[PDB]
């Protein structure tokens, strides 16, 4: 596979992505590392399709409502940012006030 | 011209006046001071104040500071105050106004050339946390402390050996030199305990002359009168700190004794509300006394409704008993009580206990020491309401008092309140940078001797720092020489007299304890409550001046499930 | 498209031009295989391989350099040698020479 | 005997005439020489030439290489050609015939019982990378570039740190003290530069004397006039390079002022697009002048689909700017033009630009120097088809051209190319060795000091080291005292005279930065153009002596989605 | 009192008589020997023994020992006996009876108020494995290694480059001292050895006086009578072993060619059975022969169903061979032989082969040289009953025959037995802790140098060691200076004498091998047999005194699926 | 569970096989790291659930088709070794040519 550091670290964030998934699966309301976790990861398959930037600086804030995460966790993220290799290689997808 | 206070608030951070709230607790802080001349204020970026001929100066490197935090809200002991931080040479060297004197007017701390800048504003900024009851099980624990906002780990240990997983006691010469060596690779400063359980002086002084900064006497190791009389004869010879963990089973006597034979020589009492260890059931009556330095333990801080059932089975695996044993059983129940669990809380709230420690892997939580002392603090406010000596519509008191526990207090007890413990000019530039919401959990920053050592750190390989995944990373300070150059090993006066650091060769600075047989219970900051405390025998009752202390079991707590992923 | 693929021109590569080569009848009498590399000392090779020694001396296999040729027990077969060149000096081997020629 | 060509390159490697594309690019590139001779080629493996007596010989360790790279196919500035590369005290020792001369003919590098074999058929070789952008936000930054291909590492930080998320400088003595220290620990060559915005000469020449190879003059210290003016003064009498980043607001003048301020004195350009910054809209003019090394830094390469959308809120978090401030965003349509974007690809094919950066962690991606150098290759031959300056039936020429931006042109620029820089004998050992199927996307082996550092590693328990998972793991290259042994720390001529390495106990090995102030873009090799640009003010529009340059975004790109795993 | 027998075990561990199944094998222990006093046992905890002025006494750290490690089962090759192990200045100060001179009968270790604890009541204590057929392939190796129990590593590499994959061999003085150098980064004890390949004894020498304490022979580099023979002639003249690995393709002779070169002087036999390396397909005849020291590399050990298969495709990648060309793979079949596979696990048993190693990476697992040892005697009981030197319903005497091979049988063949190799008193404190449902498999312990280095730690902020998740981590005996004080690099005599330590300013403690060249056959513990062992050149069976030597394939094995995730 | 290093570095490969597996099901093909990722976690099942090297040799050859990954993979990977416990211990599986 040969794995550089970075592609490891996604591993990371895929894995805290899976967390979330089945919390919010059960029916629990997310937390801050959850929601962000959640968030991000819907971004990277997004990316791996070939979505465009602006189409998931758009999805991206669609993921999760208000309803979905716990008191006071949607101003605790004012935004959320995350990268991964597009067709046309890596870029920066930032989700502004991604909780509503 | 003029700006409303919030686009100020937003621009420059809070304000006299502004109220912010910590983290998710009901604790709110109000700005009681700003030292700054509004619209002089320095802010860093493009088009911004400090630029050559602007906010920074022209002054050589040894008239100006090395590192500027700008706008930062302080948090500490003796206020909450906005102003602006100056580090030079690793150490505090100015609290004040920040800027270029050619210039701007009232300038104390000067921005050149050769000064880095942290953008402080928004920002609550606090002294490195203490914790003086560390288990040193394993070096990880180093990370975890240090990632929770305490930069100094005082304790002993060799390692995961049974020794060590009952006591903080790093046994003898041997082991106190290996370990003095280990230390310089961990990013935090450190002194050593030895095991003070010996009735043969001699024992005792070696270890000091080796290194050690304090004795540990252990139940484990036998905290009988002899043993006590001794650590303590070599304490005051040599001004090192004696910790207590004294006889549960009551086998040498009772808590009376043990006190008769301390002889009123200052001495700090570990978990003193006893769950962690103590004559059983009333150690917790040592805070009464002028010589005693109590602190408490982080698993039974603040009482909770999972507590006690949690307590039972923990009470076993660390002090190496077997439930099927009767002996080894029965004072399980005898040793952890719901009445000194909530009366403790209570305590703290009032000043009687003055420390707060984690009793690592040993019956506390390493990254847990100041988590817990805020919820503590949210809870004795929810159920007491405001402090006697609160002024204002704030909890600006309270919040003094707490913090001192973790900070100062501890500092002052294990003598090292001259090197770090707050914010104080000549102290370590041991700091830690928090965003509001996130006080007491997960800082922005840690800086140790001056240079940031860890903090959160997002995609390696991204355009900017903030993408995901962010998670904490050692940073600069935690590095080789740069870390032995901003940590410091704290020694005893002998054995920085004999050598030991140039017989160890010993690269990290070096740092020497004074002042542990002077400090008592009046020198605590803001905890120097001397109750008329008596606990029933049997009912196990906690009384001050025969009114009943106690308090309620929290369902749920702030700091908790809103901040973690597990 | 194959990443990093080659385009190799079609045609052969002439090995060792310009030097001796000589031709030795070789029989394995041994009773276990033997296989000799590219660039041993053919002169030098298991005893158990019969052939004119005297006229493989200085000499190894004409083959592609990092080959071997394989012997079975009791294998006969025809092999091409190519003269050793430098200073023409052998060392090693089973140390019959150690020196120049 | 005779063989087949086919059957040849899989045994060797390819040969003269053979062509190979490089990773999934459109690029070819063709063997110019052969510098074996055939049926004479070393092999290493049971029963191959590598053996006592045979392809080795009986020379002491004094008359034959530590190490041997076998079948190599070089990629330098210099030429594409198949040999066998010979490594000795760390250093290029020769390029040539393999062997021992005992027995075989025209052998120019002597293999002994003291060497060691790295099988390079069918591999590529190059020189490390060397990336002169460097913001020192975190130390794992190291190992990323590491991991790419780059060996030495040039910018300025001192962590986490407001100024050095904005800019490269370290600021003052201490700090720089400091992170000299810290570099040590890190597996790659490192120089410093300092804080370069000041109108006093001795504020600049204390850092130099510190220890900085460089000064960066960054708009948010202020790049006003006396500051460049200053810096450049300091740099002539000290033999330094200076990094600008000019005045995007034309608060002080446009680009006309500051390149009257700069007065023909040597410079690099960082950023010389504009995007990363700089006058708005004309900073990419300076290319035009022969004191002049501009460079690139790499989001903007190449021209893609999602380039200016991810461009807008990137330049944000960087500057530390606010969206809700009208004039935080008003520049930013003025910093990130679609016209100089396009324009910058076909100027760096044209060798108008001369060097590829990263910016990493400030709008800019530390891995990705080699990869995206690569790519904007590609989408140049795709869209403007083969340079003027080709011969034959491939890419060597362009190939040439963009490994030198790398390569030996930020070498030259920093004054380090007499130690590092390209394959050629007397420079440090830096290589890299690739499989063509992964050029310029994941290294199969990088060799620092002549020891491998970082190489992809398989199951650590498994029988071979092939087995999964494979990902990069730190080698001996990068341990303690060897990995000090294998890498650089750079100095300035004053620091090595005065005794900064070792009044800081430096343990690498140092160089001294030189011919800082001579080197001008007639000194780029194979990018030396000074075309007659000119931007209009309005349009934006890029053009050369009339000409419109432009080029057309990629929506999919070579060495990208096929490669990585996120 | 009384005490029944089974309560006893619970408290203290076996006693003289019980017995204890190792792991999920069927292999038993009895304890033969136990040398407490009943009722005078020393236990460590609250209100137990090891208490001042109790089983704790008042002498000073000279006349104490540092730990102590209690009620210990001990396994050696010389006993196993129960019994408390006192260890001081990081060696094995003795065997005996722990406690207090002042009030408890026959104490031989004095336990004092320097003296750490480590309960080993229900475990079972090892000396330090120690793998002689080591390739540095990559560092991480050495954690690997380390967590499986083996505390010792010897063998040669650069890292990873062909020659490495290949053969163990730290090619010359540059490519030695840059290993040496790295080597103090590691937390096991560590020799190199150098390419033995050289028909010139100067160039040798020249490798030994650079620090390699052994020399290898790989048929990749050319193992003919001359190299043979001239790497003989140095070692003894310089006091350092010979590894072998001959000449598989028979080109410059038959086994009895390369055994006649030999000529009686000492040698170590990689891999004797041939799978990994050797003469086809007689190699195995070596272990015949008094002045040959044979050892067994991992992958082969024990024989079951999937090892033939596994076999033909890892022969391959290791040598560098290539599946197309008919003479890469025509040995192949030659070289992996059922009918020797077989025999080698019987001549195991027997003692005809006298060690078991890994051949890390290159044919072998670098973490399972303990375990498959184990599963060998497993199987060997399984197959052939009780050893004609069985006394006793019990495996004590295979076990001993057996743990030898990994202990002191590899520790005399290197010459470094003086240091470790077993407990005995004044041997280096490298020991390791088991749990009888884990030995052999996961350790719960791994001491180096009197400090542990590594052990199974749970989460880290948990109240206890114990909470999940639990896996291995580095403790304080793997840290900096503290690793370098706990672990040897061992040097041969030249080197030591010539002053390369300090040369290269190497940091650990040196040790210096000898006795190298006086090891014979007859000298391996409980592994000496020379049997007339013959191999048919065409059926590849294995005879001994004309009788067939065989064994069937296993198709489960303990210490497999039960312990591991994957 | 005292997991070792081998165990936790095993566990790495284990997710990273999770996300091909994922992007697979969504129909996309596959890349080089998805690939052998998706095909290594087949074999280690392969072998806890006992099946022999000889059996997993065959089996792992027809977990992804040419038809399932994008241009190029299949050549990228001539082959695809992993080691796993099986009943018998520790073994190596080596599948030549996975991707036809
Ligand atoms: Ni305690
Ligand atoms: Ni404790
Ligand atoms: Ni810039
Ligand atoms: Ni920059
Ligand atoms: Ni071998
Ligand atoms: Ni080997």
């Amino acid at each position: 596979m040969e794995l550089t550091p970075r592609e490891k670290d996604k591993l990371l964030l895929f894995t805290a992505a899976l967390v979330a998934e089945r919390r919010l699966a059960r029916g629990l309301k997310l937390n801050y590392p959850e929601s962000v976790a959640l968030i991000s990861a819907f971004i990277m398959e997004g990316a791996r399709d070939g979505k465009s930037v602006a189409s998931l600086m758009e999805e991206g804030r669609h993921v999760l409502t208000r309803e979905q995460v716990m008191e006071g966790v949607p101003e605790m993220i004012p935004d959320i940012q995350v990268e991964a290799t597009f067709p046309d290689g890596s870029k920066l997808v930032t989700v502004h006030n991604p909780i509503i | 011209s003029n700006i409303s206070r919030q686009a100020y608030a937003d621009m420059f951070g809070p304000t006299v006046g502004d109220k912010v709230r910590l983290a998710d607790t009901e604790l709110w802080i109000e700005v009681e001071d700003d030292l700054t001349t509004y619209g002089e204020e320095v802010k860093f970026g493009g088009g911004k104040v400090i630029r050559d001929g602007m906010g920074q100066g022209q002054m050589l490197a040894a008239d100006c500071v090395d590192l500027v935090l700008t706008n930062a809200l302080i948090v500490d002991h003796w206020g909450i105050v906005k102003a602006d931080i100056g580090v030079k040479d690793g150490r505090i060297f100015a609290i004040g106004k920040a800027g270029n004197p050619d210039i701007q007017p009232n300038v104390t701390i000067p921005i050149g050339a050769a000064t880095e800048v942290i953008a402080a504003e928004g920002k609550i900024v606090t002294a490195g946390g203490i914790d003086t009851h560390i288990h040193w099980i394993c070096p990880q624990q180093a990370e975890e402390a240090l990632v929770s906002g305490v930069t100094t780990m005082v304790g002993g240990g060799t390692g995961p050996a049974a020794g060590t997983h009952a006591t903080t006691c790093t046994p003898g010469p041997w082991y106190i030199s290996r370990m003095l060596q280990a230390a310089d690779s961990l990013p935090v400063n450190i002194g050593l305990l030895g095991k003070g359980n010996v009735s043969q002086p001699d024992a005792l002084r070696e270890q000091v002359a080796a290194g050690v900064i304090g004795l540990k006497i252990h139940e484990d190791w036998g905290a009988t009168p002899a043993a006590i009389d001794c650590a303590l004869t070599v304490a005051d010879e040599m001004d090192i700190q004696v910790a207590l963990h004294s006889d549960t089973l009551n086998e040498s006597g009772f808590v009376e004794d043990t006190l008769a034979a301390i002889g009123g020589r200052t001495i700090h009492t570990f978990h003193t509300e006893g769950a962690g260890g103590g004559h059983a059931p009333d150690i917790i009556t040592a805070c009464a006394h002028p010589n005693i330095l109590p602190s408490s333990t982080n698993p039974t801080l603040p009482y909770t409704l999972n507590t006690i059932d949690e307590h039972l089975d923990m009470l076993m695996v660390c002090a190496h008993l077997d439930p099927d044993i009767a002996e080894d059983v029965a004072f399980a129940e005898s040793r952890i009580r719901r009445e000194t669990i909530a009366a403790e809380d209570v305590l703290h709230d009032l000043g009687a206990f003055s420390l707060t420690s984690s009793d690592s892997q040993a019956m506390g939580r390493v990254g847990e020491v100041i988590l817990r002392t805020w919820q503590v603090a949210h809870r004795m406010k929810v159920q007491r309401g405001a402090l006697a000596e609160e002024t204002g519509d704030n909890d600006n008191f309270r919040v003094k008092r707490y913090i001192a526990k973790y900070t100062i207090n501890p500092a002052l007890t294990h003598g090292i309140a001259h090197e770090v413990g707050s914010i104080e000019v000549g102290k370590l530039a041991d700091l830690v940078v928090w965003s509001p919401a996130f006080f007491g959990v997960k800082p922005a920053t840690v800086i140790k001797g001056g240079m940031i050592a860890i903090a959160p750190m997002g995609d390696i390989n991204a355009s900017i720092p903030t993408p995901q995944p962010v998670h904490y990373r050692p940073m600069f300070g935690a590095l080789g020489s740069a870390r032995h150059h901003c940590r410091l090993t704290f020694l005893s006066q002998a054995a920085a007299a004999n050598g030991v650091a140039e017989r160890l060769n010993l690269r990290s600075a070096i740092a020497v304890v004074k002042g542990c047989r002077t400090v008592q219970k009046a020198d605590m900051v803001h905890n120097s409550l001397q109750p008329n405390i008596t606990v029933d025998a049997q009912t196990y009752e906690v009384r001050v001046d025969g009114e009943l202390i106690t308090s309620e079991p929290a369902d749920v707590l702030p700091m908790a499930q809103r901040y973690f992923l597990f | 498209m194959i990443p990093g693929e080659y385009h190799v021109k079609p045609g052969q590569i002439a090995l060792n031009t310009g030097r001796a080569t000589c031709r030795v009848v070789v029989e394995n009498h041994g009773d276990r295989p033997i296989q000799v590399g590219s660039h041993y000392h053919f002169a030098e090779v298991n005893p158990a391989l019969k052939f004119d020694r005297q006229q493989a001396a200085g000499y190894r296999l004409n083959i592609p350099a990092g080959t071997a040729v394989r012997f079975e027990p009791g294998q006969k077969r025809e092999v091409e040698l190519v003269a050793f060149a430098g200073h023409r000096a052998v060392f090693g081997f089973r140390g019959e020479v150690m020196g120049p020629l």
